[PDB]
DNA sequence: GACTAGATCAGAAGCAGTAGAGCATGCATAGTTT
């Protein structure tokens, strides 16, 4: 049972559940060779913890640390497994080079597939950015769901349909918020649900939806006239409707 | 909401493989 | 003061020591543990020869001796060392808190008697010299033994008892939710009862910020550098002895250890001939120096023997007034010779009769000075130095004589010709109010050596593998930004008056 | 004998260093 | 909910992004 | 007598401080070659 030969190793693991002797005397009855600081021969330290050795090492690019949990799985199979970003805290030029070959930069590598728990990993790697802005976010998205026939999903099913809500009193007036109970939470919902939902009427409105208050129809109908494209009225059952079927229904039936 | 992210999750997985498929593909015709 | 220092740190387990008053604060158990640590950081640094011991009374379990109940020995009495602060860091936080419980418990009873009987067998197991015995009490509990007064009466009898062998004791009373009053019962187990540590505390004792004060500087005892005679002609002698109230401070030595292990390695050199490959010591071999186109060759012994001029000591040549002693002269640190009367008897009342008699004619006795054997000889003076105190009395200046070194011929170095340029007196005067603004008191402890105190907090971080080392401030750094607040605008009102409108000094 | 280190007894206790305080 | 979506969709994106650069510069390579 | 255990002296080790030499590093200054 010696997978190892001639291998030089060292060990400074602190705070772990597996503390550094046990570690030790394993690589020592697996035929490896143990030192306490590292050196040319060397050709990896573990470190289980952020100490100021692990630090000092990843400041001087000469060495690749590796987490304790590559030794674990070595020793669980009996067998040399390949490193990985996964298992590493720091690497060296040489593995840097070696590692851009075949391996992004990121965790992930573009010759073997990927699994829920693999790109949960590389994602985890990744960091919140603020580089985009509400508006561009939401074109590339809907670009990004029309490519590869992405437009079935059911909370995305009310992407490409803004709606406004006649939950104002004077048009283009935020200080003329209305009080509706049903009104307000199924904007609400429609918002929830992936539709677009403007305070403004500008051009970019699509569809409108009006309450049980009829008054202003008349308005609505006028407004469309001057607009260069027309939206469509429809009544609450329509929402209620698509919501319980999750799936789009015809306007026709619900003009 | 709760399956919104599994969803999502299995939905980038297929495209992420199809391209890293077209990858592998494409180094199989490079190895000429 | 001859010796080693012993400590003992005793810290109560009782249940009201895991009791903090508010959300926002320190338990006593975590400021007593806090505490040592730093007299442990503090002791590595200083003082690393020095014991130091860790007890826990009011324990389930117990480890002593003697086997009494309730009574934890953590620690013995033993150098300090990394290992002890790494143990005594699992305690510090909360759950530090839950492992101490696991390990040992809490909420029980206990004696003082068997406290400081525990503590009187440890200080007798030591088999070194110490000068000093030290016991500390971290409680905040006034009345330990209130419902029996025979406890009370034994722990008296002990605490009386350890007095008369020796043994100090220290009460460092911690935070009470009600308020800790000596009068009760620590008035008779104090070593030294203070006057004004009579009244009821409020607040934890103030010895716990000095203790929490770091110090990383290395103390040393005092000790004699050489013991010379003073020889003011062949047959009047006395003897005296020289120290060093200056001396440099420099990091500690490395070692050299090795890479797989760690193992210390021992250094050897060694000279062997090319054409034969035998090993010569280090009297085969001879010296030479190349003069006037010619070897001359001279043996080891007479090369040594070249320094020989006088017998090590200090002979009297005169007496000098004070102003032709110069301060630029500056050649070597001062030393400081006091009388010693162990070697000759007598030497005390005319070292006191010349001290006397050259500060109230204000000279200084010029003298040759040699150190070692073999050693070429100097010319010292010696300026008295009187005795001077401070407000609380504490000597700040000890009597004796300054050993200043003077320059030879051949210390001083010719310097280029340089004409004069005067300065107005406006110039002088804005430079004067210049100065005026940037005043400030110098004190000769006001500043502290970066490097040194870098290197200590380095190495503490590496032993104690901390996350990140602690950042000394630089004091030495100059403060630009209160210097340009504090000047204003004269800056520039004196570089328009002594500058021209296109100098450029940076360039 | 006010003023004795409490660290390291028979050694008068040092004070912080302040650097420069202008008056 | 919109903030896990936009989330994400901004980590696919970039990720994506990367992996159409690696395909770009192997067609590059294998133009040669 | 013998053993065991206390107390006394003298030499060796540790440590501090000094001196000498070498190395390396950096920088400046002046002479020689093209």
């Amino acid at each position: 049972s010696n997978i190892f030969e001639d291998v030089e190793f060292c060990v400074m693991s602190g705070t772990d559940s597996q503390p550094k002797p046990d570690l030790e005397n394993r690589i020592a009855e697996f035929g490896g060779y143990i030192v306490q600081n590292p050196g040319p021969d060397t050709y990896c330290v573990i470190a289980g913890s952020e100490n100021i050795r692990v630090k000092n090492i990843i400041l001087s690019n000469k060495h690749d640390v590796v987490k304790p949990a590559w030794l674990l799985e070595c020793f669980k199979t009996k067998s040399f497994v390949p490193w990985q970003p996964r298992f590493m805290i720091h690497m060296c030029p040489s593995t840097k080079e070696h590692f851009a070959r075949e391996y992004d930069c990121y965790g992930d590598s573009y010759f073997i597939d990927t699994d829920l728990n693999q790109l949960k990993e590389v994602f985890s790697g990744i960091k919140n950015s603020n580089e985009q802005t509400p508006e561009e976010m939401a074109s590339l998205i809907a670009d990004l769901e029309y490519r590869y026939s992405w437009d079935c999903s059911p909370l995305s099913m009310f992407r490409r349909h803004t709606v406004y809500l006649d939950s104002y009193a004077v048009i283009n007036d935020l200080s003329t918020k209305n009080e509706g109970t049903r009104l307000a939470i199924k904007a609400l919902e429609l918002r929830f649900h992936g539709a677009k939902v403007v305070s403004c009427l500008a051009e970019g409105v699509s569809h409108v939806i009006i309450g049980e208050d009829h008054s202003r129809v008349a308005d609505f109908k006028a407004f469309r006239r001057t607009f260069k494209r027309k939206f469509k009225i429809l009544k609450e059952s329509w929402v209620t409707d698509s919501i319980d079927k999750c799936e789009l229904q015809e306007e026709n039936q619900y003009l | 909401k709760e399956a919104l992210e599994t969803d999502l999750y299995k939905r980038f997985i297929l495209v992420l493989n199809e391209k890293k498929t077209k990858i592998r593909s494409l180094h199989n015709k490079l190895l000429n | 003061y001859s010796g080693r220092d012993s400590l003992i740190f005793l810290v109560d387990a009782s249940k009201a020591m895991f009791e903090s008053q508010s959300e926002d604060e320190l338990t006593p158990f975590d400021m007593s543990i806090q505490c040592i640590q730093s007299v442990y950081i503090s002791k590595i640094i200083s003082s690393d020869r020095d014991l130091l011991a860790v007890v826990f009374y009011g324990t389930e379990k117990d480890k002593n001796s003697v086997n009494f109940k309730n009574i934890y020995v953590l620690q013995e009495l033993d150098n300090p060392g990394a290992k002890r602060i790494l143990e005594l860091d699992q305690f510090k936080g909360q759950q530090g808190q839950k492992r101490f419980q696991d390990m040992m418990g809490h909420g029980s009873d206990y004696s003082l008697s068997e406290v400081l009987w525990v503590c009187a067998n440890l200080f007798s197991d030591v088999q070194f010299k110490m000068s000093h015995k030290r016991i500390m009490l971290f409680t905040n509990e006034d009345n330990p033994h209130g419902n029996d007064s025979a406890k009370a009466s034994r722990a008296r009898t002990k605490a009386g008892d350890l007095r008369d062998t020796g043994i100090f004791l220290d009460l460092m009373h911690l935070k009470k939710p009600g308020g800790f009053d000596i009068s009760l019962f620590y008035r008779d187990i104090i070593s030294i009862a203070e006057d004004e540590d009579l009244r009821v505390h409020f607040e934890e004792s103030s010895k716990l910020e000095d203790l929490l004060r770091k110090v990383r500087a290395k103390e040393t005892r005092k000790r004699a550098l050489s013991r010379l005679k003073l020889k003011l002609n062949k047959d009047i002698v006395i003897s005296v002895g020289i120290y060093n109230l200056v001396q440099k401070a420099l990091k500690p030595p490395p070692i050299k250890l090795y890479r797989e292990t760690n193992e210390p390695v021992k250094t050897k050199t060694r000279t062997f001939n090319t054409s034969t490959g035998g090993l010569l010591l280090p009297s085969d071999t001879k010296r030479s120096q190349i003069y006037g186109s010619r070897q001359i060759i001279l043996e080891k012994e007479e090369t040594e023997e070249l320094k020989r001029f006088d017998d090590p000591g200090l002979m009297l040549m005169g007496f000098k007034p004070l102003v032709l002693l110069k301060k630029h002269h500056y050649l070597r640190p001062s030393l400081f010779v006091y009388p010693e009367e162990s070697l000759v008897i007598g030497s005390s009342t005319l070292f006191s009769a010349l001290l006397i008699k050259c500060l109230e004619k204000e000279v200084a006795a010029l003298c040759r000075y040699t150190p070692r054997r073999n050693i070429p000889p100097y010319f010292v003076a010696l300026v008295p130095q009187e005795e001077e105190l401070d407000d609380q009395k504490i000597q700040v200046t000890p009597p004796g004589f300054q050993l200043v070194f003077l320059p030879f011929a051949d210390d001083k170095r010719k310097m280029p010709f340089t004409e004069k340029i005067m300065a107005t007196p406006e110039q002088v005067g804005k430079m004067k109010a210049i100065v005026e603004k940037l005043r400030f008191t110098y004190r000769s402890d006001s500043f502290e050596n970066p490097v040194l105190q870098q290197h200590f907090r380095n190495l503490e971080a590496l032993a104690l593998d901390l996350m990140e080392p602690e950042q000394a401030v630089d004091l030495t750094l100059p403060k630009v930004e209160a210097m340009n607040k504090r000047l204003g605008s004269l800056v520039d009102e004196f570089k328009e008056l002594v500058y021209p409108p296109d100098y450029n000094p940076e360039g | 004998c006010p003023g004795e280190s409490l660290i390291n007894p028979g050694f008068k206790s040092k004070k912080p260093a302040g650097g420069v305080d202008f008056d």
